[PDB]
C-alpha cells in the first residue's frame, strides 16, 4: 500500500497510512524509513528523485 | 477447599490440592503463581 | 514507566497532554511547535513531556494477559 | 542629584550587569530624613489599586499597585499552600491486577484534581477513617479490560484489539453519601480534566477501587494546591537616558523583547521608544552591546506587582484570590482572638 | 496555646517581648513584621524560625519608651486585617467591573 501510494503521489501522509492499514505507528515508520524521508510541512517524500 | 493458581503462560485458573506435582492442563509449564487476595487493602495517597 | 500526572516543579496538569502530544508526533509537527501548541509555556512542562519515555506499553508486552 | 538618588533607591529596583541594587524595602519611619514613612491608612487606601488585564478559565493576571513586597509574597504563599481544596487521600483496592503498582496507582490517583467546591465541606477529624457525609467524597473506579469481540485480522493498534485498555479519569464515578446527591446537582462533582491517563491495561487485567477524598491544604501535601502556578513579578520600566536613533535603535528593538521597544520614523529616521514595558522579561541582552550599555537603565517599579495565577481547574482563580485574602484575614483574626483571651 | 508571650528576662520588662506563634511560617511572620515595623514606637521587630522541622515562629518586639510591646502587636494585627479587608473589596470591585465591561 505504501509503495502504491508513492507511485500515485510523491508525498505520503503517515497518519493516512496508519488509518488505512490499521497498523501500529512504529511499523508504518519502518515502512516509510526504508524508502522515504521526512520533509517538514510536506510529510514524507520519496528518498530518490524521479528518474 | 478450592485452592486456585495461575500458570505462567496459559494464565488459566488451575485448582490443585496438596502434594501435587506442579503442572498445568493444556500446557506443561511449571511456574505456578498464586492469585491475588480478596481482602480489602487500604492505601495512602502520600 | 508511565507519564506523571503533575509536573514536578510547577505542578501543572501534564498527564492528560501525553497521548495528544503523540498525535502531534503522529502528525507532521516538530517537538517544539507541538509543545507550543499543547500550551506548555515554561520549560519545566516541556522537559516533562519531552524527556518522558513511555515504558508502559513495552512492559505490557510482558504482561500476563 | 542626591534627592533623585534617594527617590530611585526608595522607588526603583535597578538591574546592573553583575547584580541587582536597591532590592530591600526601605520606606519605614525614621529610615529617611525628608520623608514621613509612618503608616497612614488613608494614604494607602488612596494609592492602592487593582487592575485585571487578562482573565479566562483557569488563568488570571492582575496588577496590584501600592502594596508592598511582604503582603504580595504572603498572598502568593497563601495561594500556593494555605488554600484548602478537595483531593484523594484514601484508596481501597479490590483486586488490582494492573501492571501499575498499588502504591504508584494510589499516588497517581491522589494527584488528580477534583472539581468539588472545598468551601462546602469540613476538615475530617483526627482518626475517623470511616468518614461522614459532611467531610468526605467517594469515587468508584471499576475498569475491566477485555478483547474486542469484533476486530480486524491484523489489528496491530491496541485501540482496535482492546477495549478499556486505557483507564482514563472519566471512568471515575461519583458515589453520593447521605444527602450529597440532593445538595450537588449531577455533573458538579467529577474529576476536573476528564482526560488524565491513570493507567494502561491488557485483557484480563482489572482495576476495581474506591477513593475517599477529604479536605486539605497545600502545606500538608502538594496535591492539595489549587493553583498550578501562582507568582508575581515587579512591573518593568525601561528608560532611555539619551535619545537613540538610527540603526542602533533597531539594535535596541532586537536586544529587548519583540513587543516592548518600537521604532518610529518621526522625520524619516528611525528612533526607538518604550512602547509596552510590561511585555519585557529582562533577558538583559542590552549588556552585550558595548555601545548601548550606557544609554538604557533597566528598572522595576517597587510597588507594582503583576500577579499571574494559573489554576488547576478546581474553581475559578478570582475565587482563589478571594479565599487567599480571607485566609490571611482569618489568621489575623485567630491571633487577635488569642491575644484578647490572654488579656 | 497558639500565641504565647515571653518577657525579656525574669524581671518581666514589657519593653522587650517575644511572641511565639504556633503552626505559623514566613507568611504571617513577614506580613506582620512589615505592618508593625511601620509603627514609629518600635525600635526592633524581627521574626525567626526556630527549626524548619517544627512549625512555629518567634517574633521579637522592642519599643522605644514605655510601651508594653503588646499594644504595637495588637495594632499591627488590626492594621493588617484592615488592609486585607480593603484589598479584598478593591479586588472584588475590579473583578466585577472587568466582567461587566467584558460583556
Ligand atoms: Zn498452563
Ligand atoms: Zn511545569
Amino acid at each position: 500500500f505504501v509503495m502504491w501510494k508513492f507511485t500515485q503521489s510523491r508525498w505520503v501522509v503517515r497518519k493516512e497510512v496508519a488509518t488505512v492499514t490499521k497498523l501500529c505507528a512504529e511499523d508504518v515508520k519502518d515502512f516509510l524509513e526504508h524508502m522515504a524521508v521526512v520533509r517538514i510541512n510536506k510529510g514524507w517524500e520519496f528518498i530518490l528523485p524521479y528518474d | 477447599q478450592p485452592m486456585i493458581y495461575i500458570c505462567g503462560e496459559c494464565h488459566t485458573e488451575n485448582e490443585i490440592k496438596s502434594r501435587d506435582p506442579i503442572r498445568c492442563r493444556e500446557c506443561g509449564y511449571r511456574i505456578m503463581y498464586k492469585k491475588r487476595t480478596k481482602r480489602l487493602v487500604v492505601f495512602d495517597a502520600r | 514507566m508511565i507519564i506523571p500526572v503533575r509536573c514536578f516543579t510547577c505542578g501543572k496538569i501534564v498527564g492528560n497532554k501525553w497521548e495528544a502530544y503523540l498525535g502531534l508526533l503522529q502528525a507532521e509537527y516538530t517537538e517544539g511547535d507541538a509543545l507550543d501548541a499543547l500550551g506548555l509555556k515554561r520549560y519545566c512542562c516541556r522537559r516533562m513531556l519531552l524527556a518522558h519515555v513511555d515504558l508502559i506499553e513495552k512492559l505490557l508486552n510482558y504482561a500476563p494477559l | 542629584a542626591a534627592s533623585q538618588a534617594v527617590e530611585e533607591m526608595r522607588s526603583r529596583v535597578v538591574l546592573g550587569e553583575f547584580g541587582v541594587r536597591n532590592v530591600h524595602t526601605t520606606d519605614f519611619p525614621g529610615n529617611y530624613s525628608g520623608y514621613d514613612d509612618a503608616w497612614d491608612q488613608d494614604r494607602f487606601e488612596k494609592n492602592f489599586r487593582v487592575d485585571v488585564v487578562h482573565m479566562d478559565e483557569n488563568s488570571l493576571e492582575f496588577d496590584m499597585v501600592g502594596i508592598d513586597a511582604a503582603i504580595a509574597n504572603a498572598f502568593r504563599r497563601i495561594l500556593l499552600a494555605e488554600v484548602p481544596t478537595m483531593a484523594v487521600e484514601k484508596v481501597l483496592v479490590y483486586n488490582n491486577t494492573s501492571i501499575v503498582q498499588d502504591e504508584i496507582l494510589a499516588h497517581r490517583l491522589g494527584l488528580i484534581p477534583i472539581h468539588a467546591d472545598p468551601r462546602l465541606f469540613e476538615y475530617r477529624n483526627q482518626g475517623d477513617e470511616e468518614g461522614t457525609e459532611i467531610d468526605t467524597l467517594q469515587f468508584r473506579l471499576q475498569v475491566r479490560c477485555t478483547r474486542n469481540p469484533h476486530a480486524a485480522k491484523d489489528s496491530s493498534d491496541p485501540n482496535e484489539l482492546y477495549v478499556n485498555h486505557k483507564v482514563y479519569t472519566r471512568h471515575m464515578t461519583w458515589i453520593p453519601l447521605g444527602n450529597q446527591a440532593d445538595l450537588f446537582p449531577e455533573g458538579t462533582i467529577r474529576p476536573v480534566h476528564d482526560d488524565i491517563l491513570i493507567a494502561q491495561l491488557r485483557p484480563g487485567q482489572e482495576i476495581d477501587l474506591l477513593m475517599h477524598c477529604v479536605k486539605g491544604i497545600g502545606k500538608d501535601h502538594a496535591k492539595f494546591s489549587p493553583v498550578a502556578t501562582a507568582s508575581y513579578r515587579l512591573l518593568p520600566d525601561i528608560t532611555l537616558l539619551e535619545p537613540v536613533e538610527g540603526e542602533a535603535a533597531e539594535e535596541l528593538s532586537r536586544c529587548f523583547s519583540p513587543g516592548v521597544i518600537e521604532v518610529q520614523e518621526v522625520q524619516g529616521k528611525k528612533v526607538a521608544r518604550v512602547a509596552n514595558p510590561r511585555l519585557d522579561t529582562f533577558s538583559r541582552e542590552i549588556f552585550r552591546n558595548e555601545k548601548l550599555k550606557k544609554v538604557v537603565r533597566l528598572a522595576r517599579v517597587r510597588d507594582h506587582y503583576i500577579f499571574s495565577v494559573e489554576s488547576t481547574g478546581v474553581l475559578p482563580p478570582d475565587v482563589l484570590v478571594s479565599e487567599a485574602i480571607k485566609v490571611l484575614m482569618g489568621k489575623c483574626r485567630r491571633f487577635l482572638d488569642e491575644l484578647d483571651a490572654v488579656q | 496555646k497558639t500565641a504565647l508571650e515571653m518577657v525579656q528576662a525574669a524581671g518581666t520588662d514589657r519593653h522587650c517581648v517575644t511572641f511565639v506563634l504556633h503552626e505559623e511560617d514566613h507568611t504571617l511572620g513577614n506580613s506582620l513584621r512589615y505592618m508593625i515595623m511601620k509603627n514609629p514606637e518600635v525600635e526592633f521587630c524581627g521574626y525567626t524560625t526556630t527549626h524548619p522541622s517544627e512549625s512555629k515562629i518567634n517574633l521579637r518586639i522592642q519599643t522605644r519608651g514605655t510601651l508594653p510591646a503588646v499594644e504595637p502587636f495588637q495594632r499591627g494585627l488590626n492594621e493588617l486585617m484592615n488592609v486585607c479587608q480593603h484589598v479584598l473589596d478593591k479586588f472584588e470591585a475590579s473583578i466585577k467591573d472587568y466582567k461587566d465591561q467584558k460583556a
